RNA sequence: UUCGGAUUGGGGUCUGCAACCCGACCCCAUGAAGCCGGAAUCGCUAGUAAUCGCGGAUCAGCCAUGCCGCGGUGAAUACG
RNA sequence: AAAAAUGUUCUAA
RNA sequence: GCCCGGAUAGCUCAGUGGUAGAGCAGGGGAUUGAAAAUCCCCGUGUCCUUGGUUCGAUUCCGAGUCCGGGCACCA
RNA sequence: CGCGGGGUGGAGCAGCCUGGUAGCUCGUCGGGCUCAUAACCCGAAGGUCGUCGGUUCAAAUCCGGCCCCCGCAACCA
């Protein structure tokens, strides 16, 4: 329950663990690391409290983050339904939003396989 | 037809018909009633067919009340056996109708109009009857 | 019953109109 | 719908995005080389006949 | 891999530059 | 997972009269399935297969991972 | 010295 | 006289409370050289009458009509 | 309202006795092999157990009533 609400994973360098909060890839870490001067390369479980209470303060208030951005991601994908726009009847119908074919893939969108019956050959004789 | 939707015990004992009714003596509902003079157990079929006859002669118009419920299972062996053995079958239902009951009320229509449908009425049932109007008696109850 | 491809129910012609 | 679309790809469009080359021999919309203004097959047509200059089936 | 727009890979497969492949 | 880069949010760039349906690209964030694939099944006998990148036609742009070429590195095995 | 059935009608250009 | 059962499309029949299916007959599409077959589409109806329950009945309950049948000396 | 048995995926059978579990063969659907069909091989789906009521913490399973389906019996007179 470290920063913000994550736990992230000592035994691995900063840089990386703080990918592991939900609003920070690897480029994020690249600034936070520079702009409160600890070194990118020091195993999370070797960081002084000093630099946990630094870096924990600029995180968690430079960006917004893990259950926030979950939010406005929600407000945004609600925002589109709601408006009735084209992205927002392909979030209602759980398909596709920008412009994939549909014929034949899209399991990403779709999900498993719902396999029904196929047209008959006809028989000989 | 009437019955009970569901029962304690199947089969009853045969009644008493003794005294004047226990209540349901005075107009309830309507203008127009339809009294027992005599005791019976009236069936499930004679009162759907003193209801029908009214309903006709209705021609749907104006309101009917059936103030008397068949829920006494009425019993009956079948043909041609002998005693013992246990009691018979139930095979359909009566209501036990003392003198002076209220059975039907009609409302919602001429007295020329109850009249008649209380004397037809009265044609399908196994006892004499009498028709009966609303008075202050009734209301006073 | 008009031009090409599926049949419109006239011998020869299509249901594509113009 | 072939020769009102040969003259249409002639004329001037309404916009630039509209141009688009036709075989100046057949008129055929795909397949068109700008080299020679030609579809792919006329190219082989006339080019097996020797009348394309220098053209010559490659080989190696 | 080549599918990672965000790697000098997957530049050089897209055939683009930027930030992860520059020139 | 610093494997994988699908999906979705946001913010830009360009071509184009115009990118909602329906463009490519860029950056932030997101970071799915996938742990080597059932029955079955394809190609290749040497500078070949495999692997690496480069170019061109079409073409404003591009849905090219396609096609036609180009060289780099460079095997295995054929009893019959 | 043989695991393994079958191929609607008319036409044979 | 009494008991049971059937009545739904042009024909043969499904159907368990919100006026409905099939097959087959006919036509068209796909398919074909053209058929057969297979797949799709189209027209089919007061669901026998009458009363009742129901907001609502082809559907549940009763009757009627027509058809189709069932009763049973006797020691 | 003489006695007996039965009602469970689309078909035919287990499961019940002994309460906690739904099973087997075919069939259907998807994919292989074949020029193609069949046989064959790899996968998948489908039954709240006739019905209503009760007992139970829990009912296809135990107990009642109803519907339906087979079977057996009806002698002395
Ligand atoms: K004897
Ligand atoms: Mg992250
Ligand atoms: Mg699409
Ligand atoms: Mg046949
Ligand atoms: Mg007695
Ligand atoms: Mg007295
Ligand atoms: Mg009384
Ligand atoms: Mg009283
Ligand atoms: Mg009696
Ligand atoms: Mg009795
Ligand atoms: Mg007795
Ligand atoms: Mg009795
Ligand atoms: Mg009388
Ligand atoms: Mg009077
Ligand atoms: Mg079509
Ligand atoms: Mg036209
Ligand atoms: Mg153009
Ligand atoms: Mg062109
Ligand atoms: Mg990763
Ligand atoms: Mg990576
Ligand atoms: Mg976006
Ligand atoms: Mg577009
Ligand atoms: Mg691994
Ligand atoms: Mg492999
Ligand atoms: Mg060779
Ligand atoms: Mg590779
Ligand atoms: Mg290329
Ligand atoms: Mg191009
Ligand atoms: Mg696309
Ligand atoms: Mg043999
Ligand atoms: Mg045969
Ligand atoms: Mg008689
Ligand atoms: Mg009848
Ligand atoms: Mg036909
Ligand atoms: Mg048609
Ligand atoms: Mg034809
Ligand atoms: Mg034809
Ligand atoms: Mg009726
Ligand atoms: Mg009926
Ligand atoms: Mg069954
Ligand atoms: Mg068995
Ligand atoms: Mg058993
Ligand atoms: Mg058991
Ligand atoms: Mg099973
Ligand atoms: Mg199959
Ligand atoms: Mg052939
Ligand atoms: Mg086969
Ligand atoms: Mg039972
Ligand atoms: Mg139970
Ligand atoms: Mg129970
Ligand atoms: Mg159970
Ligand atoms: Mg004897
Ligand atoms: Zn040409």
């Amino acid at each position: 329950a470290r920063i913000a609400g994550v736990e992230i994973p000592r035994n691995k360098r900063v840089d990386v663990a703080l990918t592991y909060i939900y609003g920070i890839g690897k480029a994020r870490a690249k600034e936070a690391l520079e702009k409160t001067g600890i070194n990118p390369a020091t195993r999370v479980k070797d960081l002084t409290e000093a630099e946990v209470v630094r870096l924990r303060e600029y995180v968690e208030n430079t960006w917004k983050l893990e259950g926030e951005l979950r939010a406005e991601v929600a407000a945004n994908i609600k925002r589109l339904m709601d408006i009735g726009c084209y992205r927002g009847l392909r979030h209602r119908r759980g398909l596709p939003v920008r412009g994939q074919r549909t014929r034949t893939n899209a399991r990403t969108r779709k999900g498993p396989r719902k396999t029904v019956a196929g047209k008959k050959k006809a028989p000989r004789k | 037809m009437l019955m009970p939707r569901r029962m304690k015990y199947r089969k009853q004992q045969r009644g008493r018909l003794k005294g004047a009714t226990k209540g349901g003596d005075y107009v309830a509902f309507g203008d127009y009633g339809l009294v027992a003079l005599e005791p019976a157990w009236i069936t499930a079929q004679q009162i759907e067919a003193a209801r029908v006859a009214m309903v006709r002669h209705f021609r749907r118009g104006g309101k009917i009340f059936i103030r008397i419920f068949p829920d006494k299972p009425y019993t009956k062996k079948p043909l041609e056996v002998r005693m013992g053995k246990g009691k018979g079958n139930v095979e359909g239902y009566v209501a036990v109708v003392k003198p002076g009951r209220v059975m039907f009320e009609v409302a919602g229509v001429t007295e020329e109009q109850a009249m008649e449908a209380l004397r037809i009425a009265g044609h399908k049932l196994p006892i004499k009857t009498k028709i009966v109007r609303r008075d202050a008696y009734d209301e006073a109850q | 019953s008009k031009k090409s491809k599926p049949g419109d129910g006239k011998f020869g012609r299509g249901v594509k109109r113009g | 719908a072939r020769k009102a679309l040969i003259e249409k790809a002639k004329r001037t469009p309404k916009f630039k995005v509209r141009a688009y080359t036709r075989c100046v021999r057949c008129g055929r919309a795909r397949s068109v080389y700008r080299f020679f203004g030609l579809c792919r097959i006329c190219l082989r047509e006339l080019a097996h006949k020797g009348q394309l200059p220098g053209v010559r089936k490659a080989s190696w | 891999g080549k599918g990672d727009r965000r790697t000098r890979r997957g530049k050089i497969w897209r055939g683009t530059y930027g930030k992860y492949r520059p020139r």
